[PDB]
RNA sequence: GGGGAUAAGCUCCGUGCGUCGAGAGGGAAACAGCCCAGAUCGCCGGCUAAGGCCCCUAAGCGUGUGCUAAGUGGAAAAGGAU
RNA sequence: AUGGUUUGGCACCUCGAUGUCGGCUCGUCGCAUCCUGGGGCUGGAGCAGGUCCCAAGGGUUGGGCUGUUCGCCCAUUAAAGCGGCACGCGAGCUGGGUUUAGAACGUCGUGAGACAGUUCGGUCUCUAUCCGCCGCGCGCGUCAGAAGCUUGAGGAAACCUGUC
RNA sequence: ACAGGAUAACCGCUGAAAGCAUCUAAGCGGGAAACCUCUUCCAAGACCAGGCUUCUCACCCUCUAGGAGGGAUAAGGCCCCC
């Protein structure tokens, strides 16, 4: 469900998880899925947070 | 490749119009159109010359440059003067004539053999066993040549059957 | 308690996808994803959440390599030596729709819920369809860049 | 083109040739067929002609069938059967309500006759598929005349759908191809054919232009 | 049409060419004609 | 390592070898013995190994650099080949 | 190198039962093709061959001898294919030998007996539950209900050849 | 069977890669009881259940009005008889 929601929001599930972690969120995938099916607006906000926390370059060796 | 690198010259009494990847050649002997492989291009030299262009230096271009150049040279030669392919039949009872667009043959087969001429190619019989084929496109000329050559099986012993002009047949003789 | 989708609460939608000059494998994969509904965030395996997808002009589908003469769709009537041999060229010449239909039947969950999902897909040969009263929404398959 | 006619077998006989030979022949009374419908491709999906022939008391005929015949504009016919065309050329020469007769056939044209086969009832394997009878002496034990072994053994470990064994035979559509015609009646719709066509006296036979030879 | 896995120009005149993966060698001397496979 | 033919899922030894036997879980479709790893119980929590990330099936139809035209990948040699 | 078919090795499955050789009936598949079909080369004049390649659609003797499989023989055809299929097929048949109980011959043993030596006769059970298959029906659905006619996805059948 | 289409092996034409040569990697052709059709039969349980005709196409009740329960029948079918 999370992958579906992320793709509908134009992002891949793995990137959503990576950005979410890099932002240091502590919510788990059960709540992720329940939100994604309950409040698309909140899911959108969360994905923006993840994208913003996503570094500039993803291929950096560092 | 470097064979096609040379510039093909356009004779005066020749017209060429090209759009997209397709090209056409007009002349007193007829008009021929062909489509070349997309990767390779070509330009019309202002000096009455033909320059085929290969967009790359790799397999397709290297191979197809000279290919297109030679094809265009052949079709221009055909539309300017054409080609001929004489064929003589050696053997007994071999009657060959031309009746209209079609051809009637006497190759020793118990049933009469008739060959139908594709469009755009002209024939004429000059000798009872000797005749030629006059055509514009080398492709069709050769195709018909081979087709009417194959109406008889290979003959090593007497060499009987239709053969080309410059063709020679190996000799073989059996003892018993 | 997580969410599971109801019987009629589930919603459908119609999309039309031309197949001209499309790669068979990629088109099939995208069609199957949309069919099962994985794109929707209401997906639940027990109950389909897919959308009626209509494919148009299926005769122009393309495949990579020299497959056009070396792909070998198979089937057996049922009796000894009843093996049937066919290629992509012959299949397109005689019955085109079968190509895409087989491709996507392979992808769908081979259980009976998948056998059902199979129904909500329709493939035609020419660029026209009698299903114009369902306002299908053009749906060009794209990738999320990354 | 691919004309067609229905007809009945009432017996079968032989004629004595002007060629001076003798030829068996079957009596196929080809009553006059009546066209009761047209199959236009543009509106039906193909080209073909509907045909019916015969006589049935109106109370013997179903009400919907009678209504359909009336809409066709022809008298009731005992059964209904329609033949196909190969081009709209022959189509344009056929028209609802038209009457067709045996005249359509010019002598010397091969013909094809087909109809239900004889009613043989359930048949043993030997008769049905032409088996061979086992040794009826030297010690058969209630096996004088049965099929016998039936397949492999544990491989394929089955019985191979298609194996020809006992099963009620006959009484089904059958066709005989390339039968020489011999005499075409005009005044009373009769047609004589060499050979022995399938069916039964009083049976139903459909004749058409031969396919193989012409 | 001598068929075998080892194909080699017999005389100094044979030619070795490829066709749809099946490498075959050709010559005016008809006897030489051999394919690989 | 012996025997066998460097054949057997062969036989006979050594392994302060391993495992099954007497071991559930995941991977190799299926498969005790091969790979990862030891099931006190429950949790609609999270991180990972092997193996994987187009769909059946969860995960990149990812990033960049090259090779392949053989469906090689997705059974094999001596030899042969612009 | 290939196949797993012959002679073989292992003893992993079956000794609270996996019936064995031939014959009969019935077959089914692979193709390393016997003829029929198409080719290349010949030390292929032609006919007639030889050889290799593609090809499994179809067909592929009958008798005498022995239990025979096999094989020889006689005489035909285009040919008289090689194999896999529990050395196909006994809950379909035969029991001719193999394979009990009698007896006998030769041989081994003093012996009783024995001899993958020979010789004569010697009980072959099953009412089909399921799968399977050959046919024929019942019920229901095909979106008001009925009688007819069909199109055709899709299966099946056939596919041989001599002589003049 | 004839015929037709795409092929096997095989035969080719025009052709550079490689001034040549070259049946080929671009193209175009021929090419067999082999495949698909052509011939005959089965065949809409083809659940993707198809298409074309013709006939009966409006009288009720009730429950508690949401839907449902109790009757009316014709087309035709069944049984019955021979
Ligand atoms: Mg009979
Ligand atoms: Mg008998
Ligand atoms: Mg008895
Ligand atoms: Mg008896
Ligand atoms: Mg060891
Ligand atoms: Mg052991
Ligand atoms: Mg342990
Ligand atoms: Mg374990
Ligand atoms: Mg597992
Ligand atoms: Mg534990
Ligand atoms: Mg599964
Ligand atoms: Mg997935
Ligand atoms: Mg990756
Ligand atoms: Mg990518
Ligand atoms: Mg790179
Ligand atoms: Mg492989
Ligand atoms: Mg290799
Ligand atoms: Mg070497
Ligand atoms: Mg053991
Ligand atoms: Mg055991
Ligand atoms: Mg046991
Ligand atoms: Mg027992
Ligand atoms: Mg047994
Ligand atoms: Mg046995
Ligand atoms: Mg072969
Ligand atoms: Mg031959
Ligand atoms: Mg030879
Ligand atoms: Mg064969
Ligand atoms: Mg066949
Ligand atoms: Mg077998
Ligand atoms: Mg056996
Ligand atoms: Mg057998
Ligand atoms: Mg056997
Ligand atoms: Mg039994
Ligand atoms: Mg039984
Ligand atoms: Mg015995
Ligand atoms: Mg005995
Ligand atoms: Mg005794
Ligand atoms: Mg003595
Ligand atoms: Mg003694
Ligand atoms: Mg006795
Ligand atoms: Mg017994
Ligand atoms: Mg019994
Ligand atoms: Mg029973
Ligand atoms: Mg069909
Ligand atoms: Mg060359
Ligand atoms: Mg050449
Ligand atoms: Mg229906
Ligand atoms: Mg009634
Ligand atoms: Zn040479």
């Amino acid at each position: 469900r999370i992958n579906a929601a992320a793709r509908a929001n134009d992002i891949t599930y793995n990137r959503l998880i990576q950005g979410l972690k890099a932002a240091g969120v502590e919510v788990d995938r059960k709540n992720l899925a329940e939100l994604a099916v309950s409040d698309p607006a909140a899911f959108t906000a969360l994905v923006d947070v993840a994208r913003a926390a996503l570094p500039e370059d993803v291929n950096a060796p560092s | 490749s470097r064979i096609g690198k040379q510039p093909v010259p356009v004779p005066s009494g020749v017209d060429v119009t090209i759009n997209g990847q397709n090209l056409s050649v007009k002349g007193p002997k007829g008009t021929l159109t062909l489509d070349v492989a997309e990767p390779i291009s070509v330009s019309r030299a202002e000096d009455g010359a033909i320059v085929v262009t290969r967009p790359d230096d790799e397999r397709r271009s290297r191979s197809l440059h000279g290919l297109s150049r030679t094809l265009i040279a052949n079709l221009v030669t055909g539309v300017t003067e054409g080609y001929t392919q004489k064929m003589e039949i050696f053997g007994v009872g071999y009657r060959v004539q031309l009746k209209g667009q079609n051809l009637e043959f006497a190759l020793g087969y118990s049933h009469p053999v008739l060959i139908e001429a594709p469009e755009g190619i002209t024939f004429a019989v000059e000798s009872p066993t000797k005749f030629s084929v006059s055509g514009i496109d080398k492709q069709k000329v050769g195709q018909i040549s081979a087709v009417i050559r194959r109406l008889r099986r290979p003959d090593p012993y007497k060499g009987k059957g239709v053969r080309y002009e410059g063709e020679q047949i190996r000799r073989k003789v059996g003892k018993t | 308690p997580t969410y599971t989708p109801k019987a009629g609460d589930t919603t459908r939608s119609w999309y039309v996808i031309d197949a001209s000059d499309v790669v068979l494998g990629r088109l099939a994969s995208a069609a199957a994803t949309l069919l099962r509904g994985k794109h929707k965030p209401t997906f639940t395996p027990n109950v389909d959440g897919g959308d009626f997808v209509i494919v148009i002009n299926a005769d122009k589908i393309a495949v990579s390599g020299d497959k056009l003469t070396k792909k070998f769709a198979y089937r057996h009537s049922g009796y000894p030596g009843g093996l049937r041999k066919r290629t992509i060229g012959e299949l397109l010449e005689k019955h085109p729709t079968r190509v895409v239909e087989n491709a996507i039947i392979g992808m769908l969950p081979h259980n009976k819920l998948g056998r059902q999902i199979q129904k909500k897909l329709k493939v035609y040969a020419g660029p026209d369809h009698p299903h114009a009263a369902q306002q299908p929404i053009p749906f060009e398959i794209k990738q999320v860049a990354q | 083109a691919r004309k067609g006619i229905l007809g009945t077998k009432l017996g079968m006989t032989q004629v004595f040739d002007e060629n001076n030979k003798v030829v068996p022949v079957t009596v196929v009374k080809a009553g006059p067929n009546v066209v009761t419908r047209i199959r236009t491709t543009e509106r039906d999906g193909y080209s073909a002609v509907q045909l019916a022939y015969g006589e049935i008391s109106p109370r013997k005929v179903i009400k919907p069938v009678a209504g359909q015949f009336a809409a066709a504009g022809v008298n009731p016919r005992r059964h209904v059967a329609e033949l196909r065309l190969d081009d709209e050329a022959a189509v344009a020469e056929y028209e609802v309500g038209q009457e067709l007769t045996a005249e359509i056939f010019s002598d010397g044209a091969y013909v094809d006759v087909t109809g239900t086969s004889k009613g043989k009832g359930f048949a043993g394997t030997m008769k049905r598929h032409g088996f061979r009878g086992q040794g009826a002496a030297h010690g058969a034990q209630a096996v004088h005349r049965r099929p016998g072994s039936i397949g492999g053994c544990a491989t394929p470990g089955r019985v191979f759908k298609g194996t020809r064994m006992s099963g009620r035979m006959g009484n089904d559509r059958v066709t005989t191809q390339n039968l020489k015609v011999h005499k075409v009646d005009a005044e009373n719709g009769v047609l004589l054919i060499k050979g022995a066509i399938p069916g039964r006296n009083g049976g139903l036979v459909v004749v058409r232009s031969a396919i193989k030879r012409g | 049409m001598k068929v075998n896995p080892s194909v080699k120009p017999i005389c100094d005149k044979c030619r070795v060419i490829r066709r749809h993966g099946r490498v075959m060698v050709i010559c005016s001397d008809p006897r030489h004609k051999q394919r690989q496979g």
